[PDB]
């Protein structure tokens, strides 16, 4: 994890891992969150690229978060709360824990069908 | 992880068989996640 | 005898008794009262009460333990690589018996004066131990974390 | 009386609840499916041997 | 509530520096019949078992069982100031995150007394069920010592090999090739250095030659060694502590990258 | 004018490694009683003190009182290069700029000369009164050491007390606490010193361990060293350096303050 | 097909011992008549020679010669598990790349079976004079031994001359000249032991303490050495077992740099 982030106390840390997938036997798995890494990296690997979510999927996935919590919320506040994050999922899921836990920001009826 | 020590020769001499060799508990509790570290 | 600023001879010990950015003190209230708080940035102008919140937070979910189960960081501290990897972590580790839903709470002082390497060797120890620990913090500009 | 966050409360226990992202997880998924398939491979050829 | 005095503590030292740096934390599980220690290492490859029998201490007292994870750094530090012969009190209250390890110095009174904090592990205790081994071996302690080091000098991975005679020890390296046979060499004065094997089948495994190292750096404990080995199991290295308890080594084999035909 | 001869510069050097790290520089003032140092801390928590008789030395020769200050970086990187068994000579002007260590031969083949620039600072003559100390122990050196270096590693600092039982040593670390208790009945075997009190009443207080592990770089001065405590007058460091002189050390506690409600 | 048994080993066990860090390479000329040990050192300043006989072994078996050889460290790793009473029997193929060594049981029963990879390189003849030396000591092995490890405290290089009075080692260093002088007459517990001298003109060099200490390792061989000094010609040290052979060790003088006049 974070293999981009590396000490002056982390000596020889590149060779080493170099070393390792040189002589492993065993699935070996890089995580970071830089694009450069993959070019100052010399060795074989496989990439695997996560996009960005799209913001409507992870809005519906927050909002039945909130509806297993008794909480019923429109798509369009956690969408303005995901752009305010840059779509960062564990960013939204906290905050969104914060503010119900804390008992809901203000209590507005919206009749809507689409209680 | 960074939050740990990771130093070239004790992550070698400490996770080195981890993949060159079994897995002494192959049943019962495995599915745990034991951060590497040497305080 | 001693002349006791009134900074901190008026300091407030409970959390009903801060003014000012009323909503979060209410949120902070009902943390306070019920319990299993999440990891919390404070961030605004200096002598807003950020450090005063944080304190009467922990006091009142600690009670008693408050010596054993809160631990505290501030720049006048180390604060370097080596004991964001031993001390906190070590901490983070420690096992303490507390009432149900209460957790161990680390509360770093003006982070701003945290390394950008010290804040990276941070990130792991505060989200893998976060069954049993919770971490606080403040500061005065958000884009120097 | 909760004691952990919502990260791990509701955190994807399968790579079918991730959000987002699915060809990326299918090649995951299917790099370990191969992986563990070669491990198990070595297995079969272990006790095969003895 | 627990309290352990231990008769001696340089049988303490003897199994620590055998596990100073194989293993990362120490568990105690502790109830009516002794203390237990189920810990598996930093690679979780291999396993420490060690059980002290109530019996062996001076005064052994268990309210209730209790599970505590001890850093062993800290343990590997306090120790080193602990006399060749000498008293140990382990204490240890009921729901507490206190252990104090209470050493009373050859001084009239010199008492020293360490409190550590708990390191509150989520893995319980962990062993395989007992299981025949068709290769059971009692063997001697210091050259077994020489023969893992002479094979440290000529490789990195052992050839264990068991056989009528007894077993084979085999090392290729870049330096060279070592092959040592060990037999029955049971008629001899003392017991320790004799070899008397009681095998099933010859089977053949391969394991990593460092951990071998760390686990006869604790030679000068015990007179002998008992080894059971089998196929599809780890090896068992287990040495017996007299009048106080015994202890027990689990090493899964290497993997071989076996070719198809 | 000022000749000073040094019998054996072992001395020179084990009181130069004893305060190597404590102070910037050394100044050293000279009387026809003796030499004398009151020097107190760069980090102004500490004071070194030594005086050494002028019949300690071979010769010892002045004309009037001279304070003299030398930089203590060049001065080991001099000292580090001197045989133990020497007899050293310093030399000092009566106006002059300059201090001159005539060292003898080491080797009986090659006298050594250097030479030191003189830096001028202002130093004030800290005249404390040695007040009746309420706690006042014997108590060898190297147990201090074994036991500073001990506390070190655990704490930060080191909350000494000395009460009728004994003195006592707690270190409240991350990692736990420390306690080592002595005795007046303990006399130990290493160096055969028997630890005494001539306390009057119980006292706490805590000190860093930094300082007092440079305060136990002097042990190799003298087997025996004095500690004098008082609940207001700090921690008291005494070698007495045989028919050399005595070593006193100065240092203040930290402030210790009550929690909150 | 080349196979060698040695009859003990404390003759390999031993010669080895004084080819520590001597020679890089083990080099052998292996011949029907016996077994030749042709090494020199990198520094251009040490030859090393050995002579097994076919009488000494206990029995000798050669088809063909042999260019033999062995890297040194490996073969120390391997001799490091020899007994001492134990038969040493040697395996070179005429193809393979692998030199067998199985000795007798240590353990009375647990017998080896080892294996050396074989390394090719240049393998160039060394010329050995077979000369006159003008003078011829018989001398005790252990007191040299003595002597060499109590000069080499001093310096590096030592001046030795040999005449009708003796030999005469002086350590002209740092610490001291240190003066040792051995008439003929040396009286021990045992009924002879003569230093005695067959020269014809009095000898004066100088050489190294480095290559003497290497060359003194080879002390329990025999307890009677025949050093040969030359005014020209290397030193020459034989230690004649009378059984298995001569070790020969060959040290170039250090000559006297001439300054010009
Ligand atoms: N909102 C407030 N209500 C009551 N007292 C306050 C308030 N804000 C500040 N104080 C007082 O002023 C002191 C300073 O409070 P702090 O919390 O330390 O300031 P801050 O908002 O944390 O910003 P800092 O300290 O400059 S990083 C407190 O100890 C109180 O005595
Ligand atoms: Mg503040």
């Amino acid at each position: 994890e974070e293999v981009d982030v590396i000490f002056d106390e982390d000596a020889g840390f590149l060779n080493a891992i170099k070393t390792f997938m040189a002589t492993t036997k065993r699935p070996v798995i890089l995580t970071t969150s830089d694009p450069t890494f993959s070019l100052m990296f010399d060795g074989c690997f496989e990439e695997i690229k996560f996009s960005t979510p799209s913001l409507l999927n992870v809005a519906s996935y927050l909002q039945m978060i909130c509806l297993t919590e008794n909480f019923r919320t429109d798509v369009k506040d956690f969408v303005t709360l995901l752009t305010a994050n840059t779509c960062d999922i564990r960013k939204s899921i906290l905050y969104l824990q914060f503010w119900i836990r804390s008992g809901g920001g203000v209590l507005e009826e919206r009749p809507l069908t689409l209680l | 992880n960074a939050s740990s020590q990771r130093s070239g020769r004790q992550i070698l001499s400490q996770l080195k068989e981890a993949t060159q060799s079994h897995q002494v508990d192959k049943q019962g509790v495995n599915s745990q996640k034991p951060c590497f570290f040497n305080s | 005898h001693y002349e006791l600023p009134w900074v901190e001879k008026y300091r407030p010990v409970k959390l009903n008794e801060i003014v000012g950015n009323e909503d979060t003190v209410s949120r902070l209230e009902v943390f306070a009262r019920e319990g299993n708080v999440p990891n919390i940035i404070i961030a605004g102008p200096p002598g807003t009460g950020k450090t005063t919140s944080i304190l009467c937070l922990a006091r009142a979910l600690l009670g008693p333990a408050l010596k054993d189960a809160m631990l505290e960081l501030n720049a006048s501290n180390d604060r370097g690589i080596d004991v964001v990897r031993n001390k906190i972590k070590m901490f983070a580790q420690q096992k303490v018996t507390l009432p149900k839903g209460r957790h161990k709470i680390i509360i770093l002082d003006e982070a701003d004066s945290m390394t950008d390497g010290a804040q990276q060797a941070l990130r792991r120890t505060m989200e893998i131990y976060s069954k049993t620990t919770r971490f606080a913090l403040a500061c005065n500009a958000s884009d120097k974390i | 009386t909760e004691d952990m966050l919502w990260t791990e409360k509701y955190q994807p226990q399968t790579a079918s609840e991730l959000i987002g992202n699915e060809l990326a997880i299918k090649k995951l998924h299917s790099w370990l499916k191969d992986w563990k398939r070669r491990a198990e491979l070595e297995e079969r050829q272990n006790l095969k041997g003895k | 509530m627990f309290e352990a005095r231990l008769v001696q503590g340089s049988i303490l030292k003897k199994v620590l520096e055998a596990l100073k740096d194989l293993i990362n934390e120490a568990c105690w599980d502790i109830s009516s019949s002794g203390v237990n220690l189920q810990s598996m290492d930093s690679s979780h490859v291999s396993l420490v078992q060690l059980t002290l029998r109530s019996e062996g201490f001076d005064t052994y007292r268990c309210d209730r069982n209790l599970a505590m994870g001890v850093n062993l750094t800290s343990m590997s530090k306090i120790l080193k100031c602990a006399g060749n012969e000498d008293i140990i009190t382990l204490r240890a209250e009921d729901n507490a995150d206190t252990l104090a390890l209470v050493f009373e110095a050859p001084n009239q009174e010199k008492v020293s007394d360490y409190e550590m904090k708990l390191m509150d592990l989520d893995v319980e205790q962990l062993g395989i069920p007992e299981q025949e081994y068709s290769c059971v071996v009692k063997m001697p302690s210091g050259e077994f010592a020489r023969i893992c080091r002479d094979l440290s000098h000529i490789g990195d991975a052992v050839v264990i090999s068991c056989a009528k005679d007894g077993v084979k020890f085999s090392a290729s390296g870049e330096l060279g090739n070592g092959n040592i046979k060990l037999s029955q060499t049971s008629n001899v004065d003392k017991e320790e250095e004799a070899v008397t094997i009681e095998m099933n089948e010859p089977v053949q495994l391969t394991f990593a030659l460092r951990y071998l190292n760390f686990f006869t750096k604790a030679t000068p404990l015990s007179s002998t060694v008992t080894l059971s080995m089998s196929a599809d199991v780890p090896l068992v290295v287990e040495y017996k502590i007299a009048d106080m308890g015994h202890l027990k080594y689990y090493l899964a084999p290497k993997i071989e990258d076996e070719e198809g035909s």
